[PDB]
């Protein structure tokens, strides 16, 4: 009889900053345990396996994790974060040392990475529709990564979340968040209210 | 070495009888189906250790399984609820090797109690901010694709007919279009972020790409509106000076 628990299903830390993942597991014979990351858009990846060949296991994109007998435990880790470590992990267990035979699966834990933005200018822009008709969206952008962003009040005016874009071609990354109407008294000079930095510019 | 599923995504209606497939090209015995929800992980329903034989997982109820050839593994929903609502995820092993699980990439299974409320989206493009391109030389790009249901789509950029990752941001999660209607329409959001001189260069060209999932060619449709059926809907702008 087996069993595995993820205490934490979500993790925010820093850009650089320590990564801590949990596994705790119960079972009645020998365990054998297992990392899997999802990437975003992809598939489930084994990250590492605990086969009984060693008490720290090495993985792949620079994550360890060691094998606690007396704590009945597995933590994934990993020094430094990196962006592209935005994922879902999955940790499990069997009986068998190649994971051959039935895994199960913890309940996961999705890992979000706060960018450190260097040099902010929070504003707020609005960009014309194409085809040379009018509806407006609002990109509000630029901004530090302590801003957060409020949900509409109005409910037909939209609001996405904040997201992260990193160009690499010059080593640069953004927040940006979106606000959209169709009504006539919408300007983009008032469609963010939300702790929204006084020194925005605005045109 | 792969586990292909029939189906990447499929609308089925409440009650419906559902028929997921899951083949494997590398002789193994173990078959396996499991489920993934939000903050549930992957709970197994149903293996098989050999052909012919079958075995319940943890969570079996309203479930059903067939193991006819060695290659494949079908699973069938009895009576299709929104308790169903999920992602489907298929894997098998061999027993001696010592390789482990191969999966398959998934079939997410949505199930509607009305099948006349698919729509695929709509999608514009909005072009940069002069005022942004003033202040910062980058150009932002904003791509939405709206009226939406259910939320299956795959949202992508091309630049001059090659896909890019560097310089993008999606929305992780969509806002719905009537927030209290029970299933009203999604909206997605997306950003494309170049430098100005790139964006003021008249030869690139960008292209917002989305592919929607809907329904296949089986299902019943006599209303006014295409069938909405699986297809990319993409939109279109050029460099300018």
């Amino acid at each position: 009889m087996q069993s595995v628990t993820q205490l934490g299903s979500h993790v925010s830390v820093s850009e650089g900053a320590l990564v801590l993942l949990r596994c705790n597991y119960s079972s009645s014979v020998p365990p054998y345990l297992f990392w899997y990351v999802q990437y975003p858009n992809q598939g489930l990846q084994l990250l590492l396996k605990y086969t009984s060949a060693a008490t720290l296991v090495k993985g792949i994109n620079g994550f360890e994790a060691e094998f606690k007998k007396s704590e009945t435990s597995f933590h994934l880790t990993k020094p430094s974060a990196h962006m592209s470590d935005a994922a879902e992990y999955f940790c499990a267990v069997s009986e068998s040392p190649f994971g051959n035979e039935k895994l199960t699966f913890g309940t996961g834990t999705r890992l979000t990475i706060i960018p450190n933005i260097q040099n902010p200018d929070p504003a707020v822009y609005q960009l014309r529709d194409s085809k040379s008709s009018d509806k407006s969206v609002c990109l509000f952008t630029d901004f530090d990564s302590q801003t957060n962003v409020s949900q509409s009040k109005d409910s037909d005016v939209y609001i996405t979340d904040k997201c992260v874009l990193d160009m690499r071609s010059m080593d640069f990354k953004s927040n940006s968040a979106v606000a959209w109407s169709n009504k006539s008294d919408f300007a983009c000079a008032n469609a963010f209210n939300n702790s929204i930095i006084p020194e925005d510019t605005f045109f | 070495v792969k586990v292909t599923q029939s189906s990447r995504y499929l609308v089925k209606r409440t009650g419906e009888k559902v028929f997921l497939e899951c083949v494997q090209d590398m002789d193994h015995e173990n078959m396996f189906w499991y489920r993934q929800d939000p903050g549930l992980g992957l709970r197994l329903i149903y293996f098989s250790y050999d052909v012919k034989m079958k075995e319940k997982g943890d969570i079996p109820e309203g479930y059903s399984v067939s193991r006819e050839k060695k290659e494949r593994f079908s699973l069938i929903l009895e009576s299709a609820s929104t308790n169903q609502t999920s992602m489907y995820l298929c894997a098998s092993s061999s027993t001696g090797l010592p390789y482990g699980y191969t999966f398959g990439s998934g079939t997410r299974l949505t199930v509607v109690e009305d099948l006349n409320k698919v729509f695929p989206p709509e999608v514009a493009v909005f072009e940069p901010s002069e005022a942004e391109i003033s202040h910062t030389q980058k150009a932002t790009l904003v791509c939405l694709a709206t009226g939406f249901f259910p939320d299956h789509v795959e949202l992508s950029w091309w630049v001059n007919g090659k896909e890019v990752h560097s310089g993008v941001c999606t929305d992780p999660q969509p806002l719905k279009e009537q927030p209290a209607l029970n299933d009203s329409r999604y909206s997605l959001s997306s950003r494309l972020r170049v430098s100005a001189t790139f964006w003021q260069n008249p030869r690139n060209h960008f292209r917002c790409q989305v592919q929607f999932y809907g329904l296949s060619e089986n299902d019943e449709w006599t209303q006014d509106r295409a069938k909405p059926v699986t297809q990319i809907v993409s939109a279109e702008a050029w460099g300018r000076a």
